[PDB]
């Protein structure tokens, strides 16, 4: 199970952790692994403040960190796999939305080529419409 | 909708673990201890460095709003604490 | 509980712009696929831009009617727990 980040750092506070196992720089998966450490030891505190201040009794065996860690897999495993297929419909779909965009970006800047040269095709050619009045009309005197 | 996800599946590390711990050792303890206990493994995903929603809902992260109100129908509590339960009995891993 | 719709509509949607997109950059300016599905789209989007408008009226009148029984629903417990110290003798014994 990928529980490595790249972009992860490893505070102080873990550092000084790691040594006082963990390759030098404390990585992510030392994160979270050590982390299940943690989680699972803070329960047999919850369970003896339970029967202190009320009245029950619980216990927290070896069996509970199994279940636990194999729930944590299983998580990971179901959780990132529905957010993955989520991000490749959203990744494939932005690649069209983006390229899309370019062939038809540029392509209206072409149509804009066509205007662009119908400008001088179409006033200079009106203006031989001018020289035909002043010449046409001038001519019937 | 796209940039949001790279939040979401930043946290799915943090949510995971801590909507386990909650199915594993929670269960037991009422509404202060339960509060209590996730307090306590938030902090320390945090001290250690790890990312995870700061609200997190386990009752929601571990169930579509669909399934939820078909319990309720079924008779079940409309409590925020039997909600949790009703996740636990689900996702059980160790015959409840 | 209608958001179920807004989620689905949405993500078929998405799925025919793009299978309607493999099948013009040829005639794009001149096609229906990729004209008629994205404007479909645009238009049913603005739903959480202008049907939301209850939305903040639901979202408050929740808490705003809870809040006008709460005080009531309270004393119910109140009540309750009266009577479940009742059990301490014998013959008093009331279940939830």
């Amino acid at each position: 199970l990928d529980l490595e980040n790249p972009q992860y750092i490893a505070p102080p506070v873990f550092i000084q952790e790691a040594e006082i196992l963990m390759a030098i720089p404390p990585s992510h998966r030392d994160a979270v692994v050590s982390s299940l450490v943690y989680i699972h030891q803070t329960i047999g505190e919850a369970n003896i403040r339970l029967l202190k201040r009320q009245g029950r009794q619980n216990y927290v065996t070896p069996r509970h960190y199994l279940d636990f860690i194999n729930q944590v897999v299983l998580l990971i495993n179901e959780k990132r796999d529905q957010l993955e297929e989520e991000q490749l419909h959203l990744n494939i779909g932005l690649k069209k939305l983006r390229d899309t965009e370019a062939q038809v970006k540029d392509l209206q800047v072409s149509l804009a080529q066509k205007n662009r040269e119908l400008d001088v095709k179409n006033e200079q050619a009106n203006q031989k419409l001018k020289q035909m009045v002043q010449d046409q009309q001038a001519a019937e005197i | 909708q796209s940039e949001n996800f790279n939040t979401q599946m930043s946290t799915v590390v943090g949510d995971v673990v801590l909507a386990s711990a909650f199915l594993a050792y929670i269960g037991f303890f009422d509404q202060n201890f339960r509060t209590d206990l996730m307090r306590k493994w938030m902090i320390r995903l945090d001290s250690v460095g790890i990312k995870f929603k700061s609200d997190l809902s386990v009752p929601s992260f571990l169930s579509k709003p669909e399934e939820r109100l078909n319990w309720h129908a079924n008779s079940l509590p409309s409590d925020e604490l039997c909600i949790e339960n009703a996740i636990m009995l689900k996702r059980f891993n160790r015959y409840p | 509980k209608i958001q179920g719709e807004f989620q689905v509509k949405l993500r078929i949607l998405e799925k025919s712009l793009l299978n309607a997109l493999s099948q013009a950059s040829g005639n794009i300016l001149d096609d229906d696929s990729v004209i008629s599905t994205l404007e479909t789209l645009k238009k049913e989007t603005t739903e959480i831009a202008l049907k939301v408008e209850e939305t903040e009226t639901v979202m408050q009148e929740i808490s705003e009617v809870s809040a006008l029984y709460n005080p009531m629903a309270l004393s119910c417990s109140r009540v309750y727990f009266a009577m479940e110290e009742l059990s301490q003798f014998h013959l008093y014994q009331f279940s939830l």
